């Protein structure tokens, strides 16, 4: 069972995007497809639904006249065509379904796709090491990291040693700088005695710019 | 021709036609307008015959699946409930009665088949279809049988046929291997003398209500004759087949207005302001239960009855009926296939191939 | 349009506590109310439908109930993994509407942060900017206060911070703070310091480096 969204991403304001939701593993022809959106740090907002059974569609007041919901039962795919896009429409967009029967909830949900509405250009991050202190405590724990600075739009992913190091990892939420570019940090704590002897590499991916960087993090030399 | 200044209503003989008549009497006691409720035989085949030349009742009740064919032939008036009336029903129920984007009937209630069982013969009903032969052998040794249900109407056999899982029957999708598996199981129940190919609605009802069979398969309308019978009964989830839930085709009992009726405004008043109210539906429901009613205010009450919770459980596992104009052909092809396989006139494979052809 | 109001908007409760979130419908919806749990970064997951039906597979510590127009989600015994935002939703009317969400965090004993400062890398300065980073690792409660000092002068307006979601096993937070300056401004000063104030610390802790020292 799955709902797979596609088609999101950076769009200019006043512009347009078509979101797809490809379904499988349930009866699409008698389900209702809903689009529910979530703006950064805010709650869920239901925007539109369509009955596969009858073709009936309806809309939240906030999107009426700009968004069109549709569905092609023959490819089990539903759509949300978004026109005259605004800053207020920036959100992760989820497709979700309900079955035919009126007492159900939204049982199946898509992974969400991020729609960003702004004029800014796509920019890959720079990646700098946060190097472990030369004063790291003997027989103690050390911290190290990478700072993933000045990218747009979200998101960025960070792994350590290609996914093999997960324990003690914290990747922080990005903050939006006054420049309009995001910055984030990811850190991990390791034993101090392993700084001479183990390798720690941060693996940063920014899909929107097709940036992938691997950065070895080590104590600074004098 | 249809008489002006009165209402004629057709509803099926298994539904609460006396209770509906009482709603007719309230209508008349306060408008002067006489309401006649009839339940003719094969009403669902007569209505398109008589309506085509402008005859028939002003209002017809049936499950929604036949309404598409009627709307396509121009036999149904588009109904005009205002946005506020529509908000009195669960929003999804309106979809069962939309045809080409137009509203062509009022939804009344969601009906799904359940397993009904005699708690004194069978305190723990079987979880699976497969175990029914062994249960029947046990019960036969005491002069009883495990299960009797109407084998003449494909509505009652569909949940089994549909359970497991180009091979369309009249443009309805069917899992070929799954329909073969279900229908073979049903043919084997008959060959092995656990059920009889000739059992129909009356025979199965009389056997259950007389305590001769431990289980039947029926809808909510059936419960009031069981209440009268004093059988200590329960309503429960249908058995599974090949580990999968039985999947009934679910009908929404709906009320359409004849396109040729000179009483469209009166019918609308009767439906919106007399029937689709707590008082109206309660009248029909005390005669024969409706199932899960579309009217939010009244369904809110009924939904605590465990019989209705069972009805809802079986509905969640089944599939709303399509309302494509082919549905009448679809049911007839299934009916023919089940009867010919069950009697042994044809094999399962031959019967299913015939249903899938043209 | 129907408004669904959840109370409270936020709550803190210990593992093993019984938790109640209530939702009041703007006009009368019928038992047509579902509850969802949403982890941050993720799709909401259905918990309860038709007000009191437990969705298949959901742990039986979750239950739903109704009293007139008040809907109640109960977690009978709160688990460290239950931190999330919970949402009620009505489907008696179109437009479908969601409550505003109730944020549940796990209450636990006080835990002090461990503090780390990082100077800007050489590669960064090489481009015109200097970001200095202060890490507070694994603390509770969430309210930690970071104060940057540059040659002992208080800083204001030139730093930003963010906090992780609560850890699923030990229920702690971590916090990162970035002080951002021009390479030119960074080079006018010697001592860079981050001072951390928090319930678990009996007095503020300061980590610092001297620019260009090792
Ligand atoms: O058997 C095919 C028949 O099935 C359904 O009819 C049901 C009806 O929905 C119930 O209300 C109750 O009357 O039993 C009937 C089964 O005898 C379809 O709705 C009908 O069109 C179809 O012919």
């Amino acid at each position: 069972v799955q709902l797979v969204e596609s088609g999101g991403g950076l769009v200019q304001p006043g512009g347009s995007l078509r979101l797809s939701c490809a379904a499988s593993g349930f009866n699409f022809s008698s389900s209702y497809i809903h689009w529910v959106r979530q703006a950064p740090g805010k709650g869920l907002e239901w925007v539109a639904y369509i009955s596969s059974y009858s073709g009936y569609t309806s809309y939240a007041d906030s999107v009426k006249g700009r968004f069109t919901i549709s569905a092609d039962t023959s490819k089990n795919t539903a759509y949300l065509q978004m026109n005259s896009l605004r800053a207020e429409d920036t959100a992760v967009y989820y497709c979700a379904r309900t079955p035919w029967w009126y007492w159900s909830g939204l049982d199946y949900w898509g992974q969400g796709t991020l729609v960003t509405v702004s004029s800014a250009s796509t920019k890959g991050p720079s990646v700098f090491p946060l190097a472990p202190s030369s004063k790291s405590t003997s027989g103690g724990t050390a911290a190290l990291g990478c700072l993933v600075k000045d990218y747009f739009p979200e998101p960025v992913t960070v792994s350590w040693n290609s996914g093999a190091l997960t324990s003690g990892v914290h990747t922080f939420p990005a903050v939006l700088q006054s420049s309009g570019l995001y910055s984030l940090s990811s850190v991990v704590t390791v034993p101090s005695s392993s700084l001479g002897t183990q390798t720690y590499i941060c693996n940063v991916n920014h899909k929107p710019s097709n940036t992938k960087v691997d950065k070895k993090v080590e104590p600074k030399s004098c | 021709k249809i008489e002006e200044g009165k209402l004629v209503i057709w509803i099926n003989g298994d539904k609460g036609y006396n209770g509906l008549a009482e709603v007719g009497k309230k209508f008349e006691k306060d408008t002067g307008i006489k309401v006649t409720v009839e339940h003719p035989d094969k009403l669902e085949e007569k209505f398109p015959q008589v309506a085509a030349t402008g005859d028939g009742p002003d209002i017809i009740f049936w499950a929604h699946d036949r309404f598409g064919g009627y709307a396509q032939s121009g036999l149904l008036a588009e109904i005009t409930p205002d946005k506020a009336f529509q908000d009195k029903l669960y929003p999804f129920t309106w979809d069962a009665v939309r045809y080409n984007g137009k509203l062509i009937a009022y939804p009344i209630a969601v009906e799904a088949l359940s397993l009904i069982y005699n708690k004194d013969l069978l305190p723990n009903p079987p979880k699976t279809w497969e175990e029914i032969p062994a249960l029947d052998k046990e019960l036969k040794a005491k002069g009883k049988s495990a299960l009797m249900f109407n084998l003449q109407e494909p509505y009652f056999t569909w949940p089994l046929i549909a359970a497991d899982g180009k091979y369309d029957i009249k443009d309805v999708g069917v899992d070929n291997a799954g329909a073969k598996a279900g229908l073979t199981f049903l043919v084997d129940l008959i060959k092995n003398k656990h059920m009889n190919a000739d059992t129909d609605y009356s025979i199965a009802e009389a056997a259950f209500n007389k305590g001769e069979t431990a289980m039947t398969i029926n809808g909510p309308w059936a419960w009031s004759n069981i209440d009268t019978s004093k059988v200590n009964y329960g309503v429960t989830v249908l058995p599974t087949f090949k580990g999968q839930p039985s999947k009934p085709f679910v009908g929404v009992l709906s009320a359409g207005i004849n396109a040729a009726s000179p009483n469209k405004e009166l019918a609308k008043e009767f439906l919106e302001n007399y029937l689709l109210t707590d008082e109206g539906l309660e009248a029909v429901n005390k005669d024969k239960p409706l199932g899960a009613v579309a009217l939010k205010s009244y369904e809110e009450e009924l939904a605590k009855d465990p019989r209705i919770a069972a009805t809802m459980e079986n509905a969640q596992k089944g599939e709303i009926m399509p309302n494509i104009p082919q549905m009448s052909a679809f049911w007839y092809a299934v009916r023919t296939a089940v009867i010919n396989a069950a009697s042994g006139r044809q094999t399962v494979d031959e019967a299913l191939k015939d249903a899938q052809t043209n | 349009d129907i408004q669904m109001t959840q109370s409270p908007s936020s709550l803190s409760a210990s593992v093993g506590d019984r938790v109640t979130i209530t939702c009041r419908a703007s006009q009368s919806v019928s038992s047509a109310v579902a509850w969802y749990q949403q982890k941050p970064g993720k799709a909401p997951k259905l918990l309860i439908y038709s007000a009191s039906s437990l969705y298949s597979g959901v742990p039986s510590r979750f239950s739903g109930s109704r009293s007139g127009t008040d809907f109640t989600l109960t977690i009978s015994s709160l688990q460290p993994e239950d931190f999330a935002t919970y949402y009620c939703q009505q489907s008696s009317y179109i437009p479908v509407t969601f409550g505003q969400g109730t944020k549940v965090e796990i209450k636990r004993t006080v835990a002090a942060p461990s503090v780390f400062i990082f100077p800007p890398s050489d590669s960064q300065l090489k481009s015109g900017t200097a970001s200095v980073v202060c890490l507070l690792n694994n603390f509770y409660p969430r309210e930690a206060k970071v104060q940057w000092k540059v040659d002992n002068a208080l800083q204001s307006g030139n730093s930003q911070e963010s906090v992780t979601e609560q850890d699923s096993k030990d229920s702690t937070y971590s916090l990162s703070s970035t002080l951002t300056l021009s390479k030119a401004d960074y080079e006018k000063h010697k001592v860079y310091a981050c001072e951390v104030t928090h319930q678990g610390l009996s007095s503020p802790v300061t980590k610092s480096f001297n620019r260009g020292e090792c």
